[PDB]
Order: structure tokens, then C-alpha cells, then sequence
DNA sequence: ACCAGAACGAGT
DNA sequence: ACTCGTTCTGGT
DNA sequence: AAACACCAGAACGAGTAGTAAATT
DNA sequence: TTTACTACTCGTTCTGGTGTTTCT
């Protein structure tokens, strides 16, 4: 099939007449299990019958579950027949280091470009020039933490002399939560794409379970810093509502305005194709 | 020496329901049941034949109401009883003592 | 397999006195304490190290009020426990069963 | 966990205060989530919430979903089950053939060795002698499929010589019912131990578990044996007893869940680095 | 009963719901009346009701009243302690000398025999030999007061040779404190067993008990021995231990109350009719 | 001493300055322990100190106790010195059968004459003559139960065709309780006199613990029958108050009117003296 | 985790 | 009432 | 769907007051 | 000086209801 159903509201999913019933307050929608490639449950509120699960495996659909933090936790695994997304895990292991190095260089280049461009939009001309000077020519597989210096410059221009994790103000009371609010998107997309977040490109650190999720969210990070910077002086309890504009607001991708959910889905798919050495252009997110 | 705990739950909605709770409590205190806690009463029986005799007496004097439950523990467990907050009953009736001084121990 | 009974009386006169009874009862039900009777709660602990671990957890989560008393009985005595009037709790959580059928036993 | 939960009737399974709540029109029940080990949802009438599924996968309960014939068809594998998960996966890539060959030859030795004891209990001394010709005359990487030949000899001693494992009988269906329950057990233990069930020590989603389980395969060919005559419901019911009965492992009698958990953790110890011994079950 | 109750302070002892209630301004206590065995009111400040006395005498607690020096001076004798009391009195009139002589010679044999073991514990082999000359060379009706001579030899081994039982000091005061406690025990047991304490098997109100007690007299001369040095309060406190400690009788270890009740019940069996054996205590 | 003290009401007895203090609602009386021969506690309401008991044995006083039914239950027994009433028990045993036979013959003679005289006062002339003829010459140590026939005649004339213990009316609801209300008097007096109620004159039955009490009360039973016969038609609840006239009403004894307590005390003392072969005339009670 | 000792309960 | 067997706890 | 919060209700439970009775 | 009522009184106690909130 083609449709990937994302159940993110209090619902009741059941099965009658080869049709996924997705009942809620708004619309007791009708969806055909023939079309459903991947059912993705995005909340803990949803109620699903065992009969539906029986006929979600019969049609070979990936039933992914999510916990309270909207993060992937378990995918329903069939004994007999398996989805078409169960072969990427066996090729993700055999991913060559060269494609990982190139795609990481591109992702980090996009991160520095986004931070420098937003600094240009943050009324810091010399700081924007310095941020681009950190990556005037993107250091090909930089061994040292030059990205550390670039982040230092960007966060110094953004949030003041220090924007590290130590300070307890909305500098981290918002950036921490937002940076976990988008980690859920990339983790969920990576597991949807049939990939394993646990092992990712340039993820030499084994301390992070969400390796590929963070590594591919690196380009999409500056949205959170932008929304925080605009509403920085406000309290954190206000930022809990301010940061939610990500889903409502549409950003430019592929030349057109799209919701960030569609953008992260497309970006994750294109990066996954790139690491498969399909030859596709590593996707770009910049404004 | 073993202890018996008689946890009971008995309804109080009618006169006959409360006219047998009072009788049950009078019987409990009459036969020497130390109030461990509210509705939890305990007695120290010196041998097993005492336990059998008083089980028979309780069965003969059943209020036939609510939920009355007997647990029989060895004195080891009733002495290993752990009090998170509160104090043990220090009365003489709660001890397996044979020499008892309601007064000054000569030590 | 041994049972643990946690008999408690805890005062209810101030807000802080009732704000820790509710927390204590939420903890008791959260850790799997079956309400034997009003204020008498029981848990089936499969080995002694579980008893030590949960004694430590209870000590760490003490309401620091009233009279909370722990008795640890072997499952023999919790099964020889005599009900004068009333019925045993027949729930699955109250048994030492390892094969449990929420449905029809195939017999 | 220690309890095994089998839900066969229409109900709704929900979460409340670290408890699984079962609500049929007749009854309401609560089981503490630490007690449950297996949740076998045989019937297609269970209406279980997704909030229950989250707490179930954090507590690592082996939730198994079946089909209309009450035959297992799916189960839940947690994406993130161990803190060291990424390390174990990265090391799993670094699983050279030299350690894999030794681990598989050890495990196949254990499988044939445990096959011999059932023949001893099946009153087949000559069939046990053929199994011993395959066992002492052990094979490395099975050049002649001596494991398959030993399995065929054990079956010929076990079932009729004409009978084949692939053919469809009541025995040949329960012998796979039990295999699917055990496969779920070992898949859960592998994924909890940080490894990947989809890799294989000698692809397919259960290749790792399908080998580590092999020494415990005769546990299923004996319960089916002793009750081979009767109908499928009976062999299914006695197959359920693996969760309840007790089997001897190491130097002590432990339930099969603990044997599965311990065995599935020692093999990973040796595969990770050549500093461990593959344990033997009998 | 099994508890022993010693009230040494100002109080009021009352009755409520089959309980003895002790109320000092410091404390209030309740003891179930079936548990109590001895109520030793040492102090002259106890204010006890008469309703308590009735329930005490129906339950047969040995209530003992003392004097200013906390020395026993009185105790309660139940008029009606046995349903068969009148028949035991009428038979007690029919107590011929032929059975009395045998019972008394048996009891005096037990007393001297039990005296010998203390000399064995007192490291006096020659004094034990003199006691054995009195014991094996036993006397019938004490023609030469051989019981008194054996007691004198045991005392000379026990106390200094110059010391006499009638003389006054700490030792010969506690030796009578214990004798009065034991005499109360045996008087209670005789009156409960339906007999008359005032009759004698060989008048005076305690003649029956003063002979039945005789084999248990060395129970008191050993506690006084082991603590003879210290002041009277110490020997009194250790004398209180007869109620608490355990002594070997028949083939089992029982507290001295059970030995007293048991011993005082087969003697009456033999005196009533010559169809019983006088039990030996050691 | 000479005074016997009968503490019959709710009291508090204590000891100060060689004086028994007998406090109650009416009079906190002063009694000297030198004069007190026998202290007799008659009820369960009395409170006594242990100090008083110490100085009750020191002066060698018999401290007799009574239970809820006002019946002797226990006398305080001293270890060292003893009362002058502790020698009768050891001479009661040696009482000869001849004195008991004579005293029983006179006792049952008084019973039969009392019943016959009351029948003469009960408007039964022929029955009075028949009761007198049952003992026209008092059968010297009658072996058979001729007294049974005399009682049959008396009770047939009194309460109708049958006055046995079976009938549940006031015939036994009053006579039985009243016959236990005077048994208390004789039991208490016999134990006060230093005698044992357990063995009594002509008391062949061993089922009777109150042998001598009943044997000496036989002449005094008829008062209860008179009192019930006067109030026979009334209910037993009323007879519980009617029967209490025994203590208040005074009857003729020794030629003068006295309370029945004094009469029973003197009668018991004289019967005990006669059983002692002192030669005193066995006392007489008849109206 | 296993083994040994002690205590408790049941049966003769 | 005594003795043996079973189980529970403590220690290495 | 579930956790957290307190508020309110109906039931469980012991103690204290008061009256009555107190020799089958 | 106890026991035998029922009465009432204040404390223990569990459940139900309504609101609020939710990826640090
Ligand atoms: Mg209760
Ligand atoms: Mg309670």
C-alpha cells in the first residue's frame, strides 16, 4: 500500500469489512487495510481491538507503537510474513562508512548554514560572518570539534554570553524540551522508514539510543532556537505553548510550504535513500 | 506459644447488625484478645490445644456476619513484626513472660 | 512464596494527615497490595529477597504517621487462614498460580 | 515476572496503578504488571488500549497476539530494551566467523545431546545409537546436514517412520505451536539482551533466536510425545505447562522462563568476546 | 494459669471482663484471669476489691498476702474447690494407717533421695555417703528421726557445721520464704484436689501439704545455695525463679507449678485407695 | 474478741489506728480490731486494703469472703497463727454418728411439726392431723422416706395436687429461690462457726456441698413456704420482692422477737454445740 | 545459591 | 506425650 | 486512556455516658 | 462493684466525582 496512517488523537481503531475504523470526536474515518502500508500509533490514548491486530498482520502492515513521550517503543512483529521495511535493518548494518561520512558532512554543513543564516536574521552581522567562517569551506570529515566552536559562536550570538545546558532559564527550559519535541519526529520517521535509530551515521557515541534520529534532526534544529529566541524573555510555561507552533506553522521545503511533519518525513526518507547509496541528493533544509 | 490475629469487618446498618458487633467485641475482650489495631485483635496461646479449643469457641460464638478472619502465627513472626511508625504494646498481657512484676523488678 | 500483611491505622484530622494517607494507599495499591480487609493489605512475595527489597521500599516511602505494622507469614499460614464468616478472595492476584487463564481453562 | 496470562474471552485490557485490568461483563480483575511474564491473547475479541501496551513493553512482558484459530501470529518487540543497546548492536556487527562457528557447533552439539535423552526415555536404544553416531560423530557447520539426519532419526524413533515434520497432523501442528511460543520467548530474551533477533550466528527476523532455542527444542517434542494420541486442544493445554512446570538446569530446578533468560545471556557473552562458555541444558 | 503476678507498689486491683485491672496513677493494665497462676501482693498498699477475690477463687489463683517486710503471712483458701469435695472429705476420714505409713515412707524416701543429688552437686561425697546411710538405711515412721539426721547431715554439707536451720540469718530467712511460697502452692493443690489441708498423712492447718511438699524441699535449698552470699533481696529474687524456670519431672521438663499440681494428684490417688504409685521427683 | 462484723452493703474497709474503718453511704463506722473475732464480708461490692488484711491476721481474725450469691467462697488463711475456729474442723471429722442421728431426728421433727402447724394455720384440719400423724411418734432414725410422705402431704395441702420441682409456676419460681436465699444464711453461719458445710449430720449424700447448712436449715424452710403461700397467686417477679420480708420481719425465738439473721446464727451455734456432745438442748424453731 | 540446623506440626 | 519428617531461615 | 489533586459521602469502630439490676 | 443494654460521638477509611493536564 501507500498510506501511512498516523493516529495522534484519542481514538478507537477497529476492523469491519476490510476497513480500518478510526473513530474519534471529529470523524469516524474509513480506511482500507489494502492501502495501509504502515499504521503508526502516536499516542497512549488509542484503543485497538485484537481482531484489528489479527488483520493488520494478515495484510502485512507495520504496526508501530509509541509511549507517553510520543517516541517509538515497539513494532508488532509477525511470525510468518513480514513487511517490506524489515530488510533495511539488514542493510543498515552493512552501510559503508563512506556514505555515512559524506551525509554527515552534508548534515553538519546544513546545521552551520542554518545557524549562520538565522544569525544574519538575528541582527548579528559579524557573528553571522564568523559562523560562516567556521564553515566557509565545510571541513571534510573534521576530526576536532569545530562544530563545537560554531555552536559556541551561534549560541553566544543568540542567547548571550552562555547558552549551555547548565543555565536553568528558558535558555534550556525551552531548548531542552523543544530539542526533545523534534527528536520524537525523527525517531518515529526513522523507525517508520524501516531503519534502526540505535545505529546511525557518524554516531561513534553509543550513549545515545536515538543516534540516527538526532543525526538527521541536526539540520532541523534551528527552528527550535528561532521560536525560543523570539519568545525568550517570556516564561518557560509560556514557551510550552509557544513551541507548539511547529506543527501549525508551515515551512518551505522542496520549493513549497509544507507542515514540518511532511518535511521531516521526506527528509528522513531521502537521507535513508542516500545512505543506501542510491545516489540521491542529500536533502536540504534551509531558509 | 503462638499468636492469633482475628481481623474482622462487620456491617453496622441495622440494630441487629450492631447488636452482634457489640456482643462479638465483648466476647473478644472477655477471652483475652489484645487490641493490636482497630479491628485487629491478638491473643497469645501457650500450646496448640488452646488454639483448637478457642477456634471451637469462636466457631460456637460466631456473630455470623461480616468478614471475620483468623491467622495463626508462630511467636517468632509476631516478635519479628516490623513497626514502620508507632510503638509496640508494652503491656504484660502482650508478652510470653512467666514471672511478671506489677511493681518494681528487684533488679 | 510468602505473604505479607500491612495493618495500619493513620490519623485523619488535618490536611497533611489526609494528604499522606492517600499517598500511602496509592503506593500500597501501586506495589500490588491486595486489600484483605479495611486497612489490612496483603502481597504475595515469591522469595525472601523480594521481602527485603520491599521492606526497604516501604521504609523509604513511610508516611511517618499512625501505626503501620508488617507481619510476614509463610504461605502455609495464609492458606490455613480460617474465615468464620465470609469468603476468600478468589482473584488471580491472590494465588501463587503460574499458569493463569483470564478466560476458559481448556479443561 | 512469573505469572503466565492467557486471555481467551471477550474483554477489555487496560492500565491502572501499575496493574493490568481485565474487564469482562462477569468479572473485573487486576494483576500487578511485575508479576506477569507472558500475555497470550488467543482470542480476537480482546480490546486492549495502547497505554497498556506502553507499560507492557517497559516491563518487558511477552505480549503475543494470535489469530482466529488461536494460533500465534504476532508479538511485540521493543525498539529500545537495553541501555547498552547501541553498543551491543555495534559489537554484533563485529561478530567474526571464528567465534560464530564455535558457538553454533556447541549449540548444535547441545541440541543433538538433548535429543539423545528423549530417545532414552522413548525406549529406542538403537535409534539412540544412530543419534550418538551423529552426536559423537559431530559435524562442524553441518557439511552432511548431520543435525537434520539426527533429527530425522529422532523423529523416526518418535513418530512413525513414514511421518514427516513438514506434513500436517495434530502432532505436527502442536509441535509448531510450542515452537512459536518458545521462539517468542527467545526473541524477547535476545532483544532484551541488546542483540538483534534479525541477525544470525550461523536476513530473517528470528535467525538469532532460532539457533539459541535449539537445545530447548526437545522440551517441546516430549510434551507432544506424552500426549500425542489426543486432539489438538489437549496437546496445546499440556504445551502451556512449560510456563508452569519446572526443568533442571545447571545445578538447580528452575522454570523454563529462567532457563531461557540465563541461556540467552551466556551465548551473547561468548559471541561478544571469546571469554565465556556456552552453557549446556539437559 | 502460667503467669506469676507480683504486685509491689501502691495500686487498686479490680475486675472487668474476665480481667484483673491494675491501676496506678502511672499505669493501667489488664491481665486475663486464666493466664494468672499466683497473685503475690507483697506491699501493704494494694487496695483490692472483693468482687476480684470471688473471681480469683473461682479461677483458683493462689492469692498470697504479705506483711510490711514483704514476707508472706496469709493466703486465700477456697471453701468449695471441687464438685466431688464432700466425697473426698468423707473418704479422707477413711484413711487407714496401713496406706498412710506406706505413702509417708515413700515420700520421705523421695525427700532423702533428692537430698542426695544436691550433695552430689555440692561436692560432698562423704556427706552424700552419710545421707546414703540414712537413705538406703531407710526408716519407717522415723524411729530414730533418720529424716532429721539426714537433713542435719545435708545442712552440715550445705551450711557451716555450726549453722542450724532454726537460727536466724539471711540464708535461714530465704529458706523459709521459699518454703512458705511452696507451702501455699501445695495447700492450693490439696484443697483443689478435694482433700483437707488440715489433716495429715503422718491438727495443724497445713499438715497434709507440709508432707506432700517434702520431695520438693531441695528445690529451695539449691536456689538459696547458689546465691547464699548476697543479701536477702537477692535470694528472694532468685527464689522467685521457681515459677519461671523449668524442672525435670517424670520424663519431661515442666515448670514447677505443673510438677506441684501433678505430684499432688497421684498421692491422693494412693491414699484414697491402694491402687496407685507415689511418683518420684528428681 | 466478741463482735462479728457483717459487711453487707457497698463499703470500703481500711485500717488506721488499730481501728477497722467501715465506710459507706450511711456511717463511716469505727470498729476496733481487738474486739473483732470474725470479719465476715457478705457481698462483692466491698473494697478492702491489703494493709487491713495484714492487721486482720496479726490480731488473728477470721476473714471470710462471699461471692455474688452471698455464699461462702474463701477464708483468709494465715501461715503462722490461726483462729480459735480452726479446731472445730478437726473435731467435726471425729463427730460421732450417735449425736448426728439424734440431732437429725430432732431437726426433721422440727421440720414436720412446723409444716403441720402451718397447715393448721393453712385451713387444712384433716391435712394438719395427717401431717402430725406422719410423725405422731417421731420415727427414731427412720430408714425409709416417711419424711417424703410428710412433705407430700404438706405440699399437697399447700400448693395443690403437686408442688414438686417440675412445675414452672411460682410454686418453684419462689420456693426454689427462697430455699437458696436461706441456704446462704446457714452456709455462712456454719463456716463462721468454724465448721465445714461439706460434711454434715446424717448427710449421706455426697452430691451436697452444703451438707450441714441444709441439714440445719430444714427447720427454717417453712417460712419461705408460708411467704409464698400468702403471695402465691402473684407473679414470680413480685415474689422476688415479697420474699425479702425474711430479713425485715422479726420472728419469735428464745421467747422474744428477733431478726431471722440473729435466729439462724444462734440456731447454728447451738446445733454445732449439740453435735459437739456438749449436752446442750438441740435448739427449737416453731410457731 | 546451597547446605545445615532448628523449630514446628502431625501422627502414632 | 514423644518422635520423626518437613520447611524455613541463617550462614558460608 | 491515565496520573494527580482534593472534596464529599456512607460505612466501620471504639469509647464514654446513663440507666437498671444485682442470692432459681 | 460488677455486668447488661442501647445511644451518641468523634475518629478511620475507602470510593466516587469533578477538574486539570500531558515529549524539560
Ligand atoms: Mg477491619
Ligand atoms: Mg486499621
Amino acid at each position: 500500500g501507500w498510506r501511512t496512517v498516523v493516529v495522534n488523537i484519542h481514538s478507537k481503531l477497529s476492523y469491519k469489512n476490510n476497513h480500518l475504523i478510526f473513530r474519534n470526536s471529529y470523524k469516524t474515518e474509513m480506511i482500507h487495510l489494502s492501502e495501509i502500508d504502515i499504521l503508526l500509533l502516536e499516542t497512549t490514548d488509542i484503543v485497538l481491538t485484537t481482531m484489528l491486530v489479527k488483520r493488520l498482520v494478515d495484510e502485512n502492515i507495520l504496526v508501530i507503537f509509541c509511549d507517553d513521550k510520543r517516541l517509538p517503543t515497539a513494532f508488532l512483529t509477525p511470525y510468518y510474513a513480514r513487511h517490506d521495511s524489515s530488510l533495511q535493518i539488514a542493510r543498515q548494518i552493512a552501510w559503508k562508512e563512506n556514505v555515512k561520512c559524506e551525509v554527515w558532512t552534508a548534515i553538519i554543513a546544513q546545521k552551520i548554514l542554518n545557524q549562520s543564516y538565522y544569525l544574519g536574521e538575528c541582527s548579528f552581522f559579524e557573528k553571522s560572518q564568523s559562523i560562516m567562517e567556521l564553515y566557509h569551506g565545510l571541513e571534510r570529515f573534521d576530526p576536532s570539534n569545530r562544530e563545537g566552536h560554531s555552536a559556541r559562536i551561534y549560541f553566544n550570538t543568540l542567547f548571550g554570553n552562555d547558552f549551555t545546558r547548565e543555565s536553568d532559564n528558558d535558555i534550556n527550559a525551552a531548548l531542552d524540551y523543544g530539542y526533545t519535541l523534534l527528536l520524537s519526529m525523527f525517531a518515529r520517521e526513522v523507525v517508520v522508514c524501516g531503519c534502526m535509530t540505535q545505529i546511525g551515521l557518524k554516531h561513534a557515541n553509543q550513549f545515545n539510543q536515538f543516534n540516527l534520529a538526532s543525526d538527521i534532526m541536526e539540520p532541523f534544529r534551528p527552528i527550535i532556537d528561532r521560536i525560543v529566541y523570539q519568545n525568550r524573555h517570556n516564561n518557560f510555561v509560556k514557551i510550552k505553548k509557544e513551541l507548539f507552533s511547529i506543527f501549525s506553522e508551515t515551512y518551505l521545503y522542496n520549493g513549497k510550504e509544507m507542515y514540518l511533519s511532511n518535511i521531516v518525513s521526506d527528509y528522513t526518507k531521502k537521507v535513508i535513500k542516500a545512505l543506501n547509496q542510491l545516489g540521491e541528493e542529500i536533502p536540504e533544509f534551509r531558509i | 506459644y503462638m499468636r492469633m490475629i482475628l481481623m474482622f469487618d462487620m456491617p453496622t446498618d441495622t440494630a441487629e447488625e450492631r447488636k452482634a458487633y457489640r456482643k462479638f467485641r465483648k466476647f473478644l475482650l472477655s477471652e483475652g484478645f489484645i487490641m493490636h489495631q482497630f479491628s485487629v485483635y491478638s491473643k497469645l496461646l501457650l500450646n496448640h490445644t488452646a488454639n483448637t479449643a478457642m477456634v471451637g469457641r469462636l466457631k460456637a460464638n460466631n456473630p455470623k456476619k461480616g468478614n471475620i478472619t483468623i491467622l495463626t502465627v508462630t511467636e517468632k513472626q509476631f516478635a519479628r513484626m516490623i513497626y514502620l511508625y508507632g510503638d509496640k504494646n508494652t503491656s504484660i498481657a502482650n508478652s510470653e513472660e512467666r514471672l511478671v512484676f506489677l511493681g518494681d523488678n528487684y533488679c
